[PDB]
């Protein structure tokens, strides 16, 4: 493969009749085309438009008008989708996609939330729990716990890493619980004795933080 | 005066729609009515016109000549209906107008309203019906199926994609007009040319194999502009396989504002956890249960209390019973 799609940010919250811009950074691009698929709750995923690079031409699919969805050039490697005059029926998860021969590669997606209600957009507030000596004694392993609480919207992306390995560790994530203007998520990571006393780092991405992730250093 | 058109809806290509228009404030009989259509904004085109007082001259435009029928209800109403040849390109905003001089020429049709939103969606001829979803124990073999309809199955390219919330859609395996594609080992696909079906076969199921499985069809012109047509998909949940009952390890952590009760490596998943301060339940406490890759379950019960407080986590995960208490 080798193709990599990057979509920032993870979520976009707007009121009706506003506009939204979604980014798709393509690394090592094989195809000249960027496809934009939409995932809505209850219906099958479908493609909205196909954007031609080097032509800067957005071709929408049947059922979608160019005055509603249109892609443009962002940076010199970014495809920028703009969805204008937002209605509630525009809410969904928007994935960009590129062909790699016979297989099609997708991005992690960007959730578009269009509500007819006033919203607050508050960032996650983390509290951490460090491993106890009792657990290291009777399990030969330590458990780190992170609780992100009181954030809006209900879209967050968290991951754990080890200082020097560029691949997130295998941790457990709970569901995003909450309602109204306050949502929470818990996540924990268990590591062994030979992995303990190694500087860890914890990341979380939220809409109220921009495109860069917030980082936390743990020892 | 006041023209209010009231019709239009979200339908699919090959449906019927009947548009109404309430006319109030003038002598309905004397004047003729008409219907207009605009793709998205302006450029209203005269598509239908009806004569005076349930008249005799109803003239349609070549756009809807053989699938339209305009009528009027003299109790303040005008009706225009499009037949089942209703495509997606005759979709937009429809307006209602009333006709209303030698040296002073006026516009023939006037008194438009806000229009009515009619959105006809296209109807896909590619039908894909996934089946075989449910809950599976780990280590079992998953076998999904797709009933395909409406296209040449033999020379088609059909794939299986895994959709999981928070993850990028992932291609598992597929088929084309040749031999096996990525069909060695865990993830496998096959086909039945007689019944126009494609199958997925995943062996040694793991917890990571949960998600929404869609079989997809590649349609287009054969270049990188082709699209994938997906079905609704079928949901697959993976449970840990049955094993010996294992009692959990309970631990208690603090963060000067909250309390975490850590319950590790128990089976079955049924347990009861409760956080008490002084014999009473604490302010907030929400449980989070998740199965581990080791085959057992873990749980975390978080709550909030002060640092200079006594708290007790009570865990009941069998006949057995466990209490963890921090004094003040
Ligand atoms: C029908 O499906 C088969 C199987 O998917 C296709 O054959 C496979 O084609 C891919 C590329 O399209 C080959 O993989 C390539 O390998 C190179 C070298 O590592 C890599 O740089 C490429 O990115 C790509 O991964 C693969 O070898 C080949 N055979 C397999 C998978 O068994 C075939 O092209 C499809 N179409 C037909 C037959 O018309
Ligand atoms: C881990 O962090 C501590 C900070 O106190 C630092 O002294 C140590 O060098 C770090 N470990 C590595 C491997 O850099
Ligand atoms: C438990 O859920 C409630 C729901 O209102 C929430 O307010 C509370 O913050 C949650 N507990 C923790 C420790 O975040």
């Amino acid at each position: 493969t080798g193709v990599a799609l990057e979509q920032r940010p993870i979520s976009i919250t707007r009121n009706a009749k506003q506009s939204a811009s979604l980014n798709c950074k393509i690394l090592n691009p094989v195809s000249d085309y960027v496809h934009w698929y939409r995932s809505q709750e209850g219906r099958a995923p479908e493609r909205l438009l196909v954007y031609s690079r080097s032509k800067s031409e957005s071709v929408p699919d049947p059922g979608f008008s160019a005055d509603k969805v249109r892609a443009y050039k962002g940076a010199d490697d970014t495809c920028r989708l703009i969805v204008s005059d937002l209605q509630v029926s525009d809410s969904g998860v928007y994935h960009c996609a590129s062909w790699d021969g016979r297989v099609k590669v997708f991005g992690e997606g960007t959730r578009l939330i269009v509500t007819e209600s006033a919203f607050k957009k508050k960032p996650p507030k983390p509290i951490f729990f460090l491993p106890t000596s009792e657990e290291i004694k009777q399990k030969q392993s330590g458990t780190y716990i992170c609780l992100l609480e009181d954030f809006f919207p209900n879209v967050v992306k968290t991951y754990w890493k080890e200082d020097g390995n560029s691949q997130p560790l295998d941790a457990q994530f709970g569901p995003i619980t909450g309602g109204g203007n306050s949502y929470s998520q818990v996540s924990w990571l268990t590591v062994k004795e030979d992995v303990l006393r190694k500087n860890l780092t914890y990341f979380y991405q939220h809409e109220d933080l921009g495109m860069e992730p917030k980082a936390f250093s743990i020892s | 005066v006041k023209l209010l058109e009231s019709g239009g809806k979200v339908t699919h290509e090959g449906q019927s729609v009947t548009l109404t228009c309430k006319a109030s404030g003038f002598n309905f009989k004397d004047y003729d009515m008409s219907w207009h259509w605009s793709p998205s904004g302006s450029n209203r085109q005269l598509v239908a016109s009806i004569s005076s007082k349930t008249g005799s001259k109803t003239e349609y435009k070549p756009r809807i000549q053989g699938r339209a029928y305009i009528t009027r209800n003299n109790e303040a109403n005008t009706v225009s209906l499009t037949l089942i040849q209703l495509r997606k390109e005759d979709s937009g905003i429809y307006y209602c107008a009333k006709l209303e001089s030698r040296y002073i020429i006026r516009e023939q049709w006037g008194n438009f309203g806000p229009g009515t939103k009619l959105t006809v969606l296209p109807l896909e001829k590619t039908l894909l019906t996934e089946s075989g979803g449910g809950t599976y124990q780990a280590g079992k073999t998953l076998s999904l199926k797709c009933q395909t309809s409406g296209f040449q199955f033999k020379t088609s390219q059909l794939d299986w994609y895994l959709w999981t919330p928070g993850h990028a859609p992932l291609w598992l395996t597929g088929l084309n007009s040749s031999s096996t594609d990525a069909t060695e080992g865990r993830i496998t696909s096959s086909r039945e040319d007689n019944k126009n079906q494609i199958f997925l076969q995943i062996e040694d199921l793991g917890l990571r194999d949960s998600g929404q499985y869609h079989c997809a069809r590649r349609v287009g012109n054969g270049d990188d502009t082709d699209k994938l047509v997906f079905g609704l998909g079928t949901r697959v949940i993976v449970e840990p396989r049955p094993q010996a009952p294992l009692s959990p390890s309970v631990f208690l952590v603090r963060d000067q504002n909250a309390v975490a009760c850590l319950i590790r490596n128990f089976y079955p998943k049924e347990l009861h956890v409760s956080l008490t301060s002084s014999g009473t339940l604490i302010s907030a406490q929400n449980l989070t249960l998740a199965p581990m890759a080791t085959g057992t379950y873990s749980a975390i019960h978080i709550g909030r209390v002060g640092e200079n407080d006594a708290i007790t986590c009570s865990v009941k995960h069998l006949e057995k019973e466990i209490h963890m208490s921090h004094q003040a």
